[PDB]
RNA sequence: UUAAAUCCUUUAACGAGGAUCCAUUGGAGGGCAAGUCUGGUGCCAGCAGCCGCGGUAAUUCCAGCUCCAAUAGCGUAUAUU
RNA sequence: GAAACCAAAGUCUUUGGGUUCCGGGGGGAGUAUGGUUGCAAAGCUGAAACUUAAAGGAAUUGACGGAAGGGCACCACCAGG
């Protein structure tokens, strides 16, 4: 009765990863944090949007 | 069955679809779960989970990685 | 006539016994 | 326990019990009492001279053996008191290498220094692994022949490429006679990988072969099969198969003279009428006005390339929406889907197995209880001894009834091989084997189309049916093979006991079979059912509140009417079912437990069972070696 | 350099434009840093050390994108503190 | 002091007057076995495998009462149409 093995990750659509540019890596990354965080940094009065907050 | 000792036990495989790669009569590595001795979580009576099948790892055979031979 | 059928049980492989 | 001298008393019986476990195991194979020591050998780069290897490790005793293109010889020597038979065979060739790397007991495989393996040798490896592996050693050709710089880099970027398919195990090079007495010597002590198919059958291997025509004209004649019985006790009562040219009975067995001792004509049997097995793969047995209206007589080379491409169409179509199957506007539904019911689930509704059956399973055999008549064969098998032919004996076999053509394929350089078989498995059956996609081939294959099986000794071409590997009484069919899913190939075939494995081959052009799929053999029933489904779509035109007007379903008013007890589904979740019709057209009412959404879509499922093909013919071309595009 | 070599160090010549000489391992409800994003599934498959998620809008599953932590290292099991 | 409460259940992170017994999440279980005493009943000493994400202690509000009292209505009754 039941019991299947591996439906949805066999049952879901296949999509392709996209091509995308390599990321920097080692002390270039994390100079890209550092001057994200701390160097053009937005004014809000609350500052309620996080970094990865969408919509 | 366990090997060096003879005893019987009940290992839980952990991602979708990897119960296809044992076999009856396989060779198996296998690490408990992480509560030393205790059932985990949703699974009664069980202390253990499968490492490995036929001397290949079972997360590579889930991404792929690797094929069993048998 | 709808949803209803006959289906006469016939022609069953044949069997080895144990 | 306690009592440390009666605990290390314990341990010490242990000991000595698998002490002598392992002690009895290694003294079966390749010695003064047991059959030689198999091994095959296969270059995996183009790069690799194979005759270098072989002259480098023939040297004791060598008999050179000859055939027309391979040539194998016979290895003897009492230094290390050790029998071998070497073996060649070359990657691509499907035919040679699946056919006698089945009976090898240990495989040698070489590999070029510089690059890991070739794509020919990638497509051999990835067959002999999912047909299962014998022990296997890794050697190496070409290192000594390189800067001592370049050979350390060279040794380190070969470890690295090897790990991927073999993930730890050691490199022997071979360049020097010392360094192949040390494999020699490594080959002689191994830890034995146990095939169980060629345990519970008794193989054989040809080392040379006879014939004498009964006549000419109907090219007919007596094999004589000269070589050493493997596998268990030789009985001749039973059935002999041969990989490549069927299942049929044998004579006679004869003990000759061993050819080659370690250290240095009667016949055995013949068979009797009653006691052997009959040869029988399928049952034997088979007043009205002129003109009144009837309203008111109540009151009284490029076709293969689009087929290609309409079947790249058709998979894209089912797998991004799964059984969605169009009615016809102009057949009747209840005419075009007269097999087809509702079910009201998949897994808990009823279905009687033998309810309506095709005439090919009156041609076919069942088992009553499968498992426990394969455990008692099992046990005579193993706790049971029988008066045949031991293991290690040097024996000639005279078998009846052959064609004369495999005598020339054995004058070409493919091998023979020939195992006795179990009791009832020249019968035929409904095989369910359990198989995955392999990730080197993405061509499209439906359901029925005719493939190429190995199935553990066996040979033949099959159009399967593939389903759904649940754990439920019904099981649905599924239309195309899809890549992450493991599916159930379901078709006409000789019976055999597990295990076995199951290799799914296609012929794609030129005589190359591509490998599309692999997996094993699961339990042998006609009994598991098979269940097509086809799914209707409607569209809701008039929505109200629990209740809907929905059309473009069906297109006539009986067809609503005859698939009115079957319950409609919906894409967002609801579940409802017809009420009423009311066009002339297919304009129906239903019902539902909430409210449709104008985004919304019905649908219904229905069910019949499907029964697979019988295309079964156990001839199989030779494939060519095989290449990349 | 060294018994003789290898490696390190020193120096001839060739050797960098992003489809490259291409960095991963785990996670994104809380503990605990980082999505009420999109598609599929529908108490199923599964996730989850713990609390809990999934029964048709899934912040927790399988994937795409994005984001987070450590980084040539990161997980998991076990003994111990 | 978690509090109900307590001149002791105080002189406790400002922690040391002397000393006896005894507890370490809930079950298994005061069970089995062994020893000992008893005519017996049983008393004393006393586990493990395994199971479990809880069990409890103090107080704080009051859906719901099959708890009780009052009041109102010809969309309730009484006497009637």
């Amino acid at each position: 009765s039941l019991a299947r093995a591996g439906k949805v990750r066999g049952q879901t659509p296949k999509v392709a990863k996209q091509e995308k540019k390599k990321k920097k890596t080692g002390r270039a990354k994390r100079r890209m944090q550092y001057n994200r965080r701390f160097v053009n940094v937005v004014p809000t009065f609350g500052k309620k949007k996080g970094p990865n907050a969408n919509s | 069955q366990l090997i060096k000792n003879g005893k019987k036990i009940t290992a839980f495989v952990p991602n979708d679809g990897c119960l296809n790669f044992i076999e009856e009569n396989d060779e198996v590595l296998v690490a408990g779960f992480g509560r030393k001795g205790h059932a985990v979580g949703d699974i009664p009576g069980v202390r253990f989970k499968v490492v490995k099948v036929a001397n290949v790892s079972l997360l590579a055979l889930y991404k792929g990685k690797k094929e069993r031979p048998r | 006539s709808i949803c209803s059928t006959y289906s006469n049980l016939y022609n069953h492989p044949q069997l080895i016994k144990y | 326990e306690l009592s440390r001298v009666d605990q290390r008393h314990r341990a010490s019986q242990l000991r000595k019990q698998k002490k002598e476990a392992v002690l009895a195991e290694k003294r079966q194979l390749g010695g003064k009492d047991g059959p030689p020591h198999q091994v095959l050998v296969v270059p995996l780069h183009s790069r690799i001279s194979l005759p270098e290897a072989m002259q480098l490790l023939q040297d004791g005793t060598v008999h050179l053996n000859e055939l027309g293109n391979t040539q194998n010889f016979m290895l003897l020597c009492p230094r290390l008191k050790h029998r071998w038979f070497f073996t060649s065979a070359r990657p691509g060739d499907l035919h040679v290498v699946l056919d006698m790397a089945k009976v090898a007991d240990t495989i040698l495989f070489l590999l070029d220094p510089l690059e890991g393996w070739d794509s020919t040798g990638d497509y051999c490896l990835s067959c002999l692994f999912a047909q299962g592996l014998p022990t296997y050693t890794l050697a190496v050709q070409g290192i000594s022949g390189l800067p001592l710089k370049k050979q350390i880099d060279t040794r380190k970027k070969l470890s690295k490429a090897v790990e991927k398919r073999f993930p730890h195990d050691k490199l022997l090079l071979l360049d020097t006679q010392q360094e192949a007495g040390m494999l020699l010597r490594q080959l002689a002590n191994q830890k034995q990988q146990h095939l169980a198919f060629r345990d519970r059958r008794a193989y054989l291997f040809a080392h040379a072969v006879d014939f004498v025509p009964s006549e000419e004209n109907n090219l007919v004649g007596t094999l004589k099969i000269s070589g050493y019985v493997r596998g268990q006790t030789l009985n001749v009562n039973r059935l002999l198969h041969i990989v490549g040219y069927g299942d049929f009975q044998m004579k006679q067995i004869d003990a000759p003279g061993d050819p080659f001792p370690l250290n240095p004509k009667v016949l055995m049997k013949a068979d009797p009428g009653r006691q052997e097995s009959l040869q029988a793969e399928v049952i034997p047995d088979p007043k009205v006005p002129k003109g009144t209206s009837s309203y008111q007589a109540e009151w009284i080379d490029e076709e293969a390339e689009a087929k290609m491409l309409e079947k790249y169409k058709q998979e894209r179509l089912e797998e991004m929406f799964p059984d969605e199957v169009d009615t016809p506007r102009d057949v009747a539904a209840r005419i075009r889907f007269q097999k087809y019911r509702g079910l009201k689930s998949f897994r808990t509704s009823p279905w009687d197995p033998k309810e309506n059956l095709p005439q090919d399973y009156a041609r076919i055999f069942q088992f009553q209880n499968f498992t426990n008549t394969r455990k008692s064969i099992f046990k005579e098998v193993e706790e049971k001894e029988v008066e045949g032919a031991e293991v290690g004996w040097y024996v000639t076999l005279h078998v009846s009834e052959v064609p004369v053509s495999v005598v020339e394929c054995f004058r070409q350089g493919t091998p023979l091989i020939a195992f006795s078989l179990l009791p009832h498995e020249q019968k035929m059956s409904v095989l369910n084997m359990v198989v995955r996609r392999d990730p080197g081939n993405t061509e499209p294959v439906k359901a029925k189309e005719e493939l190429i099986f190995h199935c553990g000794f066996r040979r033949f071409r099959a159009s399967p049916l593939f389903s759904q590997h649940t754990a439920a009484d019904k099981h649905k069919l599924q239309r195309f093979l899809t890549a992450d899913m493991a599916l159930v190939a379901t078709v006409y075939a000789p019976i055999t006991f597990p295990p076995a494995s199951v290799l799914l081959f296609k012929q794609k052009s030129n005589g190359m079979h591509s490998l599309i799929a692999t997996g094993h053999l699961m339990s042998v029933d006609p009994d598991r059912m098979v269940i097509k489904r086809v799914v209707l779509s409607g569209h809701p035109f008039k929505i109200f509140t629990k209740m809907a007007v929905v059309r473009y379903m069906f297109f006539n008013r009986e067809d609503v009417l005859w698939f009115k007890p079957v319950e409609l589904r919906t894409k967002w979740g609801r579940r409802g079912h017809i009420k009423e019709p009311l066009g002339t057209h297919g304009h129906m009412k239903c019902s539902f437990d909430g409210k449709l959404k104008s985004q919304d879509t019905v649908l219904m499922n229905l069910y019949k069972r499907v029964f697979p093909k019988w295309t079964y013919d156990p001839y199989v071309p030779e494939p060519v070696p095989w290449l990349k595009s």
